[PDB]
């Protein structure tokens, strides 16, 4: 997938 | 040796601090006003919440997309409990204590379209001074919320998850034995908590079933959603209502 604040957020 | 240090410590260690919700007390307490007002500032204690859960000893070793359906799944409930302790710990449970700038009393509650739900909101903050609840019961008990519901299929490594839960409620025991003693009250004190945290289920069905309308209905009822929680609800939404949603219960299950 691409962005997805809660996978930027878990992975930043 | 000294001790056997538990996840606990480290869980007083990431918890998020008060963020302000920006309220204007002088402006009019519209009900589009405060939910709008709620729901930005909710979008602001997710980022924390997110953050918290990152570092959450075993939760961090599950996969990202069972991490993922944990947060979408657990997040009002989490947003809940957390609102009962600030009420707790800032009021002794006699307001709703949002944010220290939002503060909702009685005629808050009526001008936010929510009363009833703030009143069982209010209730679980009520059970917080009843119990005189610490704040290592606490930190435990927000985790167990996280690892409250799973879809019914599972998750991707359901083993995993079992373990980790499991290991989190043998935490709690432990913490139950600690703030008292007499071993009577330890018994009771985990029962009761256990029992609350089954509590929480009814309630964020209830919390939902409003969210979820006024997220429909949005437009024409002018409430905004700041982007963290459209995407989660967007993803949630679907999945609770078809039935994929599985509440784990520690009592009447
Ligand atoms: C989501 C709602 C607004 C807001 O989001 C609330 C949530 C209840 C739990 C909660 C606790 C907080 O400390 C901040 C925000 C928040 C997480 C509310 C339940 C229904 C209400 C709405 O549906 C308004 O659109």
């Amino acid at each position: 997938q691409q962005k997805s604040l809660l996978q930027q957020l878990l992975t930043e | 040796r000294a001790l056997t240090p538990s996840p606990v410590m480290v869980l007083e260690n990431i918890e998020p601090e008060i963020v302000y919700a920006g309220y204007d007390s002088s402006k009019p307490d519209t009900a589009e006003n405060l939910l709008s007002t709620l729901n930005r500032l909710a979008g602001k204690q997710m980022i924390q919440v997110v953050k918290w859960a990152k570092v959450l000893p075993g939760f961090k070793n599950l996969p990202l997309e069972d991490q993922i359906t944990l947060i979408q799944y657990s997040w009002m409930s989490l947003s809940s409990f957390a609102l009962s302790w600030r009420s707790y710990k800032h009021t002794n449970s006699q307001f709703l204590y949002f944010a220290p700038d939002l503060v909702f009393n009685e005629e808050k509650m009526h001008q936010s379209a929510m009363y009833e739900l703030c009143q069982g909101m209010h209730q679980i903050s009520l059970q917080f001074v009843r119990l005189q609840l610490t704040f290592e019961e606490y930190t435990i008990m927000k985790v167990l919320l996280l690892l409250s519901t799973i879809p019914k299929d599972g998750l991707k490594s359901q083993a995993a998850f079992e373990e980790m839960r499991t290991n989190y409620i043998k935490e709690l025991r432990k913490m139950v034995t600690k703030c008292p003693n007499n071993s009577g009250q330890s018994w009771q004190r985990f029962y009761q908590l256990t029992k609350l945290l089954d509590s929480m289920h009814d309630l964020v069905s209830d919390l939902l079933e409003f969210c979820f309308y006024t997220f429909r209905e949005s437009h024409a009822l002018k409430v905004e959603f700041p982007a963290m929680l459209v995407e989660i609800i967007s993803d949630q939404l679907p999945k609770v209502e078809s039935g994929n949603a599985k509440p784990l219960y520690f009592h009447r299950k």
